[PDB]
């Protein structure tokens, strides 16, 4: 039950990353190597070769899209916009992370404004926590009742992927697998 | 709206000092706060930044020698600078970064070494 | 490590002329570029952001354009109060700076 995650025709935004539960079906991990090449393939707490011989209770697959340079933030103990306000991993994370370039699938001349991320928030994010709010962010107690202006900003920003950007700013598709023991 | 810096002065070479940027009409614990510096006769140089979530970042050339913090009750920001060099002599500015913009700037304070 | 270079390092013009300034990046970047003004002995003042958006309170005569690796700031008409230093900034990188004269 991996093809629908890796070969999905559309991927979710990072601020609303998709989660899929997997349980009750045998999984051949070798199939992952068939979707070559992977820009990053890093596992914490498990040997990639020995996964076929471990029977975990359940698995979770989280999928989203990010910039290339931000890919390093998907790891325990890291910090930044993605790590703080969009997607947090536990310090004792046990699972794998796969990321591959998608410049040919998620880049348009008009600029893909479909693919947003959260800029500012009043507090950090807990591990595997989500937040899909869209109320105006506030700086100063002069209330913003839903009117943009000074200190009243909508807290989402667009990636605006385009074909000509450098590798650092080009889109990357990310899938994170977590196992339950 | 105000962002006023205080603390700069003549400090001995390698001395330790603390610069306090006091705010008004903005809340330090809510925005992205930045310390920038300008050396006389040269362009601006970004020094350090702190997010509203508590994360901090510094330039690689001055890391482990500076420390950025705040006091939320007093809506103040603080930069502890240790082992100051004449190369650290400059006017330091307290800026609010709003996405990819430094919309609000302070008058800054002079640190001589 | 993306670098920003401004040009010309200095130019002189009379009152009422049209002025153009260029900021060029070492390699192609999105249009996340801002232009700031600074008078001697004063804190820098934001002028433009996104390379085309004018900040509130900025006079309408300032304009900006460009993309890819080259961006430009234009002043249609000068004035006695238009002579100062200008900087182009992207993320955490500031330009070398530019000067204007009467």
């Amino acid at each position: 039950p991996f093809d629908e995650v890796f070969n999905a025709t559309r991927f979710a935004s990072v601020y609303a990353w998709n989660r899929k539960r997997i349980s009750n079906c045998v999984a051949d991990y070798s199939v992952l190597y068939n979707f070559a090449p992977f820009f990053a393939f890093k596992c914490y707490g498990v040997s990639p070769t020995k996964l076929n011989d471990l029977c975990f209770t359940n698995v979770y697959a989280d999928s989203f899209v990010i910039r290339g340079n931000e890919v390093s933030q998907i790891a325990p103990g890291q910090t930044g916009n993605i790590a703080d306000y969009n997607y947090k991993l536990p310090d004792d994370f046990t699972g794998c992370v796969i990321a591959w370039n998608s410049n040919k699938l998620d880049s348009k001349v008009g600029g893909n404004y479909n693919y947003l991320y959260r800029l500012f928030r009043k507090s950090n994010l807990k591990p595997f926590e989500r937040d899909i709010s869209t109320e105006i962010y506030q700086a100063g107690n002069k209330p913003c009742n839903g009117v943009a202006g000074f200190n009243c900003y909508f807290p989402l920003r667009s990636y605006g992927f385009r074909p000509t950007y450098g590798v650092g700013h080009q889109p990357y598709r990310v899938v994170v697998l977590s196992f339950e023991l | 709206v105000q962002l006023v810096e205080s603390g700069g002065g003549l400090i001995q070479p390698g001395g330790s000092l603390r610069l306090s940027c006091a705010a008004s009409e903005i809340i330090v614990s809510r925005n992205y706060m930045n310390w920038v510096r300008q050396a006389p006769g040269k362009g601006l140089e970004w020094v350090s930044v702190i997010y509203a979530g508590g994360s901090t970042f510094y330039a690689d050339s001055v890391k482990d020698r500076f420390t950025i913090s705040r006091d939320n009750s007093k809506n103040t920001l603080y930069l502890q600078m240790n082992r100051l060099r004449a190369e650290d002599t400059a006017v330091y500015y307290c800026a609010r970064s709003l996405g990819d913009r430094f919309d609000f700037w302070g008058q800054g304070t002079l640190v001589t070494v | 490590d993306i670098q920003l270079t401004q040009s010309p390092s200095s130019l002189s013009a009379s009152v009422g002329d049209r002025v153009t300034i260029t900021c060029r990046a070492s390699q192609g970047i999105p249009s996340y570029l801002a232009w700031y003004q600074q008078n001697p002995g004063r804190a820098p003042k934001l002028l433009i952001y996104a390379a085309s958006t004018l900040q509130n309170g900025v006079p309408s005569r300032f304009s900006g354009s460009g993309s890819g690796t080259d961006f430009t700031l234009t002043i249609s008409s000068l004035q006695s109060e238009d002579f100062a230093t200008y900087y182009c900034q992207h993320e955490d990188t500031f330009g070398q700076g530019t000067k204007l004269e009467i």
